[PDB]
């Protein structure tokens, strides 16, 4: 799978994934959602191998869902992070390694605060207030240094994500098909249907 | 290999060439590559011969074990997890296949689902899977609607694996045609590619690339 | 998986009319170095059957201990051991075979080409093949690694098929053998002028015939 | 990576009474992609025949070769070339480029214009002289038309009898072949005419 | 390094009639340019009515008829003397050869006998145990000089009628077992004329009704 | 190969085994691997067959050559054209030569020329595969200044020796002896040289 | 292949089969490997079959012209050192292996010589994937100054053992003796297995096969 | 270079030629002309090494301008692409070769006929219906295998080809960024400036 | 390394010499590769060092434990152990040693196996690098029923050979003998065996 983009305004978490899936020479899907939702306030975007990414993602997606369950209670997009981690830094030293990269884009319900962690499948996490993930981050980093401001507004992400995916549109040899866009917000996690 | 199977206003339309290789050898032109799992699932194989005709019988096993223990018909999704989940615990070890799980219950409606021997599990309104896939998806893809009749359909999808029949080196045979409805798969025969490719070119008006 | 390092070259034999005849240099090879001179590579087990080893000599001497226990084990609660119920070349084959081919499946090959050769209860001879690989075969005249290339066509001139087998005496085949056994003197550099000998026949038993030597040697056509 | 099988294509030759036969298909393609199916790989030098299997560059190029020397040679002897001495000629120019071999498989055909004896030869890549006087066989279907001639040829066979022969043998061979097929050529050729048939043939 | 696999050379040559079935193979064995034997059967009877064969390397060829015949045995022993019917015989087979999927039986595999309504069936099988149900199959070295000659013989592939000129298929007239023996053994002499590691002698079992009947035929020995 | 050539008190000896090799088969066991260069100057031929004799038949036509030029060439003359092809084509090369003559003045003299194309004159020498086995019998049976019969005898034995260990080895013992007198040829077969 | 070669009592007997192989497919049954040098010396070929033939063809050549300088009739030595300076030249890319044999003024001579340029000069040689079964039978059964009849029978009986006993080689066997007073060019000298003989006829019938269009044109 | 396209129509050639001019990780160019002019009736399309095609197409542009100033004749397009053959034939055996695929259109005013050659970079000629070069190919020869016939007209031959791009825009992984498309008639060589 | 078995009339002696080396570098010597496994059962080592002190050992630990429940082990049995750990493990060893031993019954004997993990019961047996080159010598001069002064010449003069020729090997000449007597140790230097 290859791009995905993430940033954190002021009061919200915007997820960004790209929509085709390619095998070879041909593209066999140009509708894919490259996202699990963890937990109502938790939203976790991947890229990597084929098959270790859904698995990968769907594995961790079952573990909070049977937390969240056993103690009635959202784990903080913090604690998930953490979890995430472990489970990958675990993996790099098997037998056969999950080739995942991630963004855990989160709301903590406690703090009021939206929060974005970066870990790609060696295990390495870090809190942004932007991230991507393989060649993306090339392009999309030195714009988002240029006109991110950590006070902005939920539409000015929305236009400030457009102008990252224009970009990638314009110089990058691969096809991604568009993207699907997700915000997560104290209100819980939606997709934005026009983009 | 050629395998396609597409999503439409009747249903879902399966059809597969019949051609086995060993490198340039051709093995066989009489083979079957859709496995009759029940009366509303069909399995389409491409990749390693062996590999899809032991893994797709054993997952025809293990489907009817569902319906024994729950009463109850499998879905198109768990028929299509239990291979996907099989596959990808023997993922690296050089297992090929490119497989389409395709069919009906009430739950889900006519489905679709890509597995592959990677681990990717998809699922989709058109795939084509195969050495000739991208023959097939050329002509698949400029015709296609929702549209589309029942005889227009499965016309269709003889006349895309006939393409790659035709261009693809490694496919070819004859064509194997299903329609899967509400009420269950419809056989809907096999087209020797030696007599198809000169009718379909006589009424057609097609292929004018050839002598003849 | 290894290599080979002490080696023993050709192991021939024929059928004939009654019986069977074996034979053997008796050299263990240490690459170009003609090491050890005194090498037995016929090895009897009872009195019906001679086993002839070609290839590496330690797993020879494994194999040499492995018939030894099986003649042991065999004896075992067995009145009949020396009649009725003794090891039959067919069942001491086998044996071999299902070993060869074990190691063989597990990577870890017993390196050698082995000709079991003997007279069954009913009479019928008996000679087949078996090497490294667990493959297995018989014919009128069997031969291993450099003598299937120099020896097994001057035997099957005096047995070419099957009906040759009652046309052939002990004395015809036994002549072919120790021929045989010169011209891959002559050929092999890595062959010994001395070696032995065994017939298995089913009236006279088992001859064990040791420290034969080629002779009637012509090199006089090399002073020009 | 192998030349002699990035293409793909067959020839075959036979003798018959006062006849030859000689017949190819028509693919041409990159592996699996099946390209052109009218690239015939028959071409001709006055009376003498010359079947060209193998890389395809090497196939066109060798026929403009030949065509050069063999115009050449009429001009200086005032006569045309004949079968003997033009699998001469084959054998010459392909060893010349012994380490450097141009990747075909050569099969010569024709009727020896004054002693009217039926004339037929095949080459390795490097030159090498197949000099049989029942069927020459090439390409990539070779180990099928070996076994298809084998076991239909007979000698001395009138030309349309020799026709179904020739013709039944490259069929079967290239349906046995994922680079052979995709059409077919057959010259039945006799000491004063020559007749050339396409066949009907599967396409795939 | 230690290399597991040999070749062996033979081929073998599988044919079903209307009433009866014959799998054909020839009697030499080989390594490289050297004969090992001129008479080491490859085809055999393994009981139930079925005749079975797996050529290539021989080793890997014995083992498995030799795990297929005693599968047999049990298969009696377990399901109270039942006969196993041959494609029930097939299936055994595909699991048997798959079990070994990561390191492979070096051989290409035919059965023949008959199948429950009483007409001729013959099966065929790759290395890892994929197979299928055909009228005509040739394995071994000489496959690719056999097979064309099958289709065109057996399954009159590319003949049309006289007069009709490519309009009317010549029609798939049934061969008897005479008929059938007559391809086999032409198809071998072709097969040892053309290729160097076939040859020695012919041996044909043949199965019917009645049981499993052998011929055996001389063939070119250089 | 097991060859030698070992300097006496009337001249010098070279001596030879017959065996040439394809791997395990012996495509040559009657083999004569000393060879001519001039009438009183012949070498011992180890290493690849055809370089050995690609060399020896070069080396022939410059003695043949200087000859017609010079008159006779010395013993350490032949040895250098020797050395000159072997040295300066030591990269394409496997040859490893031993160059025994006889002149009035120096009387006999042995030279041998290794693999690298370096040229060592020496009172006796050994090489071919068969000679590393002979080292430590021919080092404590030399001596200098030998009757002919004590310098066939010390050949015979130490040869009999590399043969009967070196599988590379074997068949006849040939040798040729240079003295004032002429070029005399022997040999001696298996029966004789075996029970000693 | 198998070739091989016996000096005898008059002079040298030349034996070779008739097997061309591609792969594990016989191309040619009745192929030729006794080719002519000179009209008193013959080469038998293995090896790659080209460089065999070219090998020949061109020493072949060379030789006539020297032989039309001189006056003379050629030497096998001449032929021998022609043959051997080229294949040492090309360092043994150059894959012939040949068995030269010829009668000149100064008596009869074989000679095998190797890809690499070495000869050996022998009263018997074989050479090619059937040399071992052909030396089997010349250790078994040679001897020195045979006469004519015996010579040719040994020869035979060598080309044959490698003929069944080796899959290289195969078809007849050919012989060519060379003495002072004639060359025996004989081809087939035996025919040690008959073709097999076919019981069906599967010829089609006219009009059997499909046709789309016709071209005649005369000459 | 990409994706390549040639259709012969009626009384025309039409090649289709991708504008995308990418190194690694970042498109150069959104608007490359893949093309050169040989002769006022001949036209030449070209994709393979980077430096190569260019290289390639200029020298073989330069042969046949000089041909046609010193006989003062225009060669037919047949004997361009004999000479082009040749000259990758001649190359494909050098020190080091052109990695170059070429289609020639061109429209032959003697026979009054357009005509389309597809040479490889060893020199494999072919006169065709339709061409395509490298992985394109594999998606547009069955569409084309079912939409051509022999008389279509030159507006026809552009539905036929535009057909031919959208298939290689939804299924190809590459952004090739569109194509520039040029008619080969009787009346010379045109651009069609909208597609 | 250069080591040596001889059977003689009164029994056996061992022979070896002192060199061990890391590449060029002489790292010991002075060593002892003469190694007893038991009373009068004795071995010589040649091949990796810690994989035959490390068997030496394991042997040593066996006969030691053989000895407290059966009594004394014989020659074959301290053979047949050393045999089993070299077969058992020849993918993981490189190990040449010969076992030499003096019961009463059997008087001496001599047992070498080589890396294959093979066992040959011999009259002698040589190993190591250097013996290679003492093949001729040893053969031509070994007889059966020697005393015990010409069987330590014997030994002293075929190791010096060996030394002589051989760069892996070199420094003292040790001995070990083994008859009814009991057990002694000799040492021979440079300046003796050199001039010999
Ligand atoms: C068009 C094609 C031929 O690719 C299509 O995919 C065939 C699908 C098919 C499905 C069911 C039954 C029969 C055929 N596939 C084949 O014909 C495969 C192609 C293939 C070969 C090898 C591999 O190897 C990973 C993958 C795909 N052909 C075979 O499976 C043939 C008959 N058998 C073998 O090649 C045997 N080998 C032995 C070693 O292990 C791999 C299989
Ligand atoms: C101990 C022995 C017998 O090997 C001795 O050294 C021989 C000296 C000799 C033989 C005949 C005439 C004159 C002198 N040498 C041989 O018998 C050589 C062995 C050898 C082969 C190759 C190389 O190095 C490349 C060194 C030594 N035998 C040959 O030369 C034989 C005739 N030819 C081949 O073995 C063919 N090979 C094929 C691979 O390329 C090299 C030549
Ligand atoms: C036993 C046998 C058949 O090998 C004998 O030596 C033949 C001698 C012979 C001589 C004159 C005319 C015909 C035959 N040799 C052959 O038949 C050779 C065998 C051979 C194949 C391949 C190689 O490769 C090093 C060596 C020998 N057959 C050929 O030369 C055939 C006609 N051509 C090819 O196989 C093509 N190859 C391509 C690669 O380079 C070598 C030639
Ligand atoms: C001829 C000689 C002196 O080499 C003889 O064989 C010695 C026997 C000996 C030495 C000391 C005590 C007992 C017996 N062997 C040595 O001196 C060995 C030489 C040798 C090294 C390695 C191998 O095979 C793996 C075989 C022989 N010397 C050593 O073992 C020394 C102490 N260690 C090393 O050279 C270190 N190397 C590093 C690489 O891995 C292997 C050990
Ligand atoms: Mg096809
Ligand atoms: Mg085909
Ligand atoms: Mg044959
Ligand atoms: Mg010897
Ligand atoms: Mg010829």
């Amino acid at each position: 799978m290859d791009i995905i983009l993430g940033i954190r305004v002021q009061d919200s978490v915007i997820l960004a994934s790209s929509k085709a899936v390619t095998r070879g020479i041909s593209v066999l899907k140009d509708s894919d959602d490259k996202t699990r939702q963890l937990s109502p306030h938790t939203l976790m975007s991947f890229a990597g191998e084929a098959g270790d990414t859904v698995q990968f993602a769907e594995y961790i997606q079952a573990n909070i869902q049977l937390y969240s369950i056993r103690e009635d209670y959202e784990l903080s997009p913090q604690a998930v992070s953490s979890f995430v981690r472990q489970e990958l830094a675990k993996s790099i030293r098997s037998r056969r390694p999950y080739q995942v990269n991630v963004l855990i884009g989160g709301y903590d319900k406690k703090k009021n605060k939206p929060e974005l962690y970066q870990i790609d499948y060696l295990g390495t996490k870090v809190e942004l207030p932007y991230g991507a993930h393989g060649y993306s981050g090339f392009y999309t980093f030195s714009l988002l240094d240029h006109h991110y401001r950590p006070d902005m507004t939920t539409e000015e992400g929305l236009d400030l994500l457009k102008l990252c995916v224009q970009e990638l549109e314009k110089r990058m040899p691969m096809d991604f098909k568009g993207v699907i866009v997700k915000i997560v917000d104290k209100d819980g996690i939606r997709q934005v249907d026009d983009f | 290999t050629t395998t396609l199977a597409f999503r439409f206003q009747g249903g879902i339309i399966v059809a597969v060439d019949s051609r086995a290789t060993a490198g340039n050898w051709v093995a066989s032109q009489t083979v079957k590559k859709v496995i009759e799992i029940n009366p509303f699932l069909l399995g389409t194989m491409a990749g390693g011969a062996a590999d899809c005709q032991f893994w797709e019988t054993w997952l025809g096993s293990q489907c009817r074990l569902h319906e024994l223990r729950e009463k109850e018909r499998i879905s198109v999704a768990a028929a299509s997890k239990i291979l996907s989940n099989l596959v990808y615990q023997y993922k690296g070890a050089g297992l090929s296949m490119g497989t389409m799980i395709c069919g009906y219950t009430r739950k889900e409606g006519p489905t679709i689902y890509y597995v592959d021997s990677d681990g990717t599990r998809l699922k989709g309104d058109i795939f084509c899977v195969g050495s000739g896939q991208t023959f097939a998806y050329g002509v698949l893809d400029s015709n296609y609607k929702w549209d589309l009749s029942v005889e227009d359909a499965l016309y269709l999808g003889k006349r895309s694996i006939l393409a790659a029949a035709h261009r693809d080196a490694y496919s070819g045979g004859s064509v194997n045609l299903y329609h899967v409805t509400e009420d269950g798969w419809i056989y809907h025969g096999n087209h020797d590619v030696g007599e198809l490719f000169w009718k379909v070119k006589e009424e057609e008006g097609s292929f004018n690339n050839v002598i003849g | 998986t290894q290599q080979p390092i002490v080696t023993g070259t050709s192991v021939i034999s024929m059928k004939y009319d009654n019986g069977v005849i074996i034979a053997a240099d008796n050299l263990g090879s240490y690459g170009s170095l003609l090491r050890f001179n005194g090498v037995e590579r016929l090895i009897p087990v009872g009195d019906n059957t001679v086993v002839g080893i070609s290839g590496d000599i330690s797993d020879m001497q494994h194999i040499e201990r492995l018939l030894k226990d099986l003649v042991t084990e065999n004896a075992y609660d067995n009145p009949l051991a020396d009649a009725e119920e003794a090891l039959e070349p067919s069942y001491i084959f086998e044996y071999l075979a299902t070993v060869m081919y074990q190691r063989r499946s597990k990577m870890n090959p017993l390196w050698n080409a082995i000709i079991v050769a003997g007279v069954q209860s009913n009479g019928d001879q008996f000679l087949r093949y078996v090497n490294l690989l667990g493959v297995t075969y018989s014919s009128p005249t069997l031969a291993t690694g450099f003598g299937a290339h120099m020896a097994n066509p001057l035997l099957r001139k005096v047995v070419d098929r099957e009906s040759d087998i009652p046309k052939t005496t002990v004395q015809v085949a036994e002549e072919a053998i120790v021929n045989a056994m010169r011209v891959l003197y002559y050929r092999d550099a890595r062959s010994s002028r001395n070696f032995s000998l065994a017939i298995i026949d089913k009236n006279t038993g088992l001859t064990f015939k040791k420290n034969l030597q080629v002779e009637n040697m012509k090199w006089d056509f090399a002073k020009d | 990576s192998d030349p002699s099988s990035i293409n793909g294509g067959i020839v075959v030759a036979m003798t018959g009474k006062d006849c030859v036969a000689i017949a190819c298909d028509l693919r041409l393609g990159s592996q699996s992609l099946g390209v052109s199916n009218k690239f015939e790989k028959i071409f001709h030098y006055g009376h003498v025949f010359l079947g060209i299997t193998g890389l395809a560059t090497d196939v066109t190029t060798l026929n403009e070769m030949f065509r050069y020397k063999t115009n050449l040679y009429k001009l200086k002897e005032e006569r045309a070339i004949e079968p003997e001495t033009f699998t001469q000629l084959v054998s010459s120019s392909l060893y010349e480029r012994r380490f450097g071999p141009y990747f075909v498989g050569p099969v010569v055909a024709g009727i020896n214009s004054k002693s009217g004896k039926p004339f037929i030869a095949g080459f390795d890549l490097i030159g090498c002289i197949d000099e049989a006087k029942d069927f020459i066989v090439s390409g990539t279907a070779s180990d099928q038309l070996f076994g298809m001639c084998e076991s239909l040829y007979e000698p001395n066979l009138e030309p349309e009898d020799l026709f179904e022969t020739i013709s039944q043998a490259l069929l079967n061979a290239a349906d046995r072949d994922a680079l052979s097929g995709w059409g077919a050529v057959v010259y039945i050729i006799k000491k004063d005419e020559v007749v050339k048939r396409y066949l009907k043939m599967r396409q795939d | 390094q230690f290399n597991p696999y040999g070749d062996n050379g033979g081929t073998i040559l599988g044919i079903a009639g209307e009433d009866f079935a014959v799998l054909a193979g020839d009697t030499r064995n080989i390594t490289d340019y050297s004969i090992n034997s001129r008479y080491e059967p490859k085809v055999f009877d393994c009981g139930d009515n079925i005749v079975m064969s797996a050529n290539g390397f021989a080793a890997d060829g014995d083992a498995l008829v030799k795990r297929f015949k005693n599968s047999v045995k049990w298969y009696h022993f377990d399901h109270n003397d039942k006969k196993l019917s041959i494609n029930s015989a097939a299936r055994n087979i595909q699991h048997l050869l798959y079990g070994k999927r990561f390191f492979p039986y070096y051989v290409h595999t035919i059965i023949a006998g008959l199948d429950e309504d009483g007409k001729g069936a013959v099966y065929s099988f790759d290395p890892v145990g994929s197979y299928e149900r055909e009228q005509c199959r040739a394995g071994g070295a000489a496959a690719s000089l056999i097979m064309p000659f099958l289709d065109n013989q057996v399954n009159f592939k590319n003949q049309y009628e006289p007069g009709t000129n490519g309009k009317v298929k010549k029609p798939l007239k049934y061969l008897s077992v005479e008929e059938v023996i007559k391809l086999v053994r032409d198809s071998f002499t072709s097969a040892t004329e053309r290729h160097i590691q076939v040859g020695d002698g012919l041996e044909i079992l043949i199965v019917t009704k009645d049981g499993v009947r052998k011929e055996f035929y001389e063939l070119k020995r250089d | 190969t097991s060859i030698m050539a070992v300097t006496f008190k009337d001249g010098v000896i070279l001596g030879a085994d017959s065996r040439t090799t394809t791997g395990a088969y012996i495509a040559n066991r009657v083999t004569d691997k000393l060879t001519r260069v001039h009438d009183k100057i012949w070498c011992c031929r180890s290493g690849s067959a055809a370089d050995t004799q690609a060399i020896a038949d070069i080396v022939q036509y410059h003695l043949e050559l200087y000859t017609s030029q010079y008159g006779t060439p010395s013993t350490e003359t032949a040895a250098s054209v020797f050395k000159e092809l072997c040295y300066e084509n030591k990269d394409n090369l496997t040859a490893g030569i031993i160059v025994a003559g006889y002149d009035d003045k120096n009387k006999g003299e042995v030279y041998t020329i290794p693999l690298g194309g370096s040229v060592h004159k020496l009172p006796y020498a050994i090489a071919g595969s068969g000679s590393t086995f002979i080292y430590g019998y021919c080092d404590k049976n030399f001596r200098e200044n030998m009757s002919k019969e004590e310098t066939v005898d010390f050949i015979k034995h130490s040869l009999s020796q590399a043969i009967k260990w070196d599988g590379s080895s074997g068949g006849v013992i040939r040798m040729v002896v240079l003295t004032a007198a002429g070029v005399e040829r022997l040999i001696f077969y298996p029966d004789e040289y075996e029970q000693l | 292949t198998t070739i091989a070669g016996v000096v005898y009592k008059d002079g040298i007997v030349l034996g070779a089969d008739t097997r061309a192989t591609e792969g594990m497919v016989v191309a040619d049954k009745n192929c030729s490997k006794i080719h002519f040098i000179s009209p008193n010396i013959y080469c038998c070929g293995a090896g790659t079959a080209a460089d065999t033939d070219m090998t020949t063809q061109l020493i072949s050549s060379n030789l006539e012209l020297h032989s039309l300088s001189t006056g003379r009739l050629p030497r096998v030595v001449t032929a021998n050192r022609m043959l051997k300076q080229m294949l040492f030249r090309y360092q043994g890319y150059i894959g012939a292996a040949l068995v030269l044999g010829g009668v000149d003024v100064t008596g009869p001579h074989l000679y095998s010589i190797y890809p690499h340029g070495s000869t050996d000069k022998l009263p018997y040689v074989t050479m090619g994937s059937g040399s071992l079964a052909a030396m089997a039978v010349f250790e078994d059964k040679f001897r020195p100054d045979m006469e004519e009849e015996e010579a040719k029978n040994l020869v035979s009986e060598a080309i044959a053992a490698g003929i069944f006993n080796d899959l290289g080689s195969g078809g007849n066997i050919d012989l060519c003796v060379i003495s002072k007073n004639k060359l025996d060019f004989l081809r087939p000298y035996t025919v040690p297995n008959k073709k097999g003989t076919r019981l069906g006829r599967y010829r089609c019938e006219k009009g059997t096969t499909a046709v789309l269009t016709e071209k005649i044109t005369p000459l």
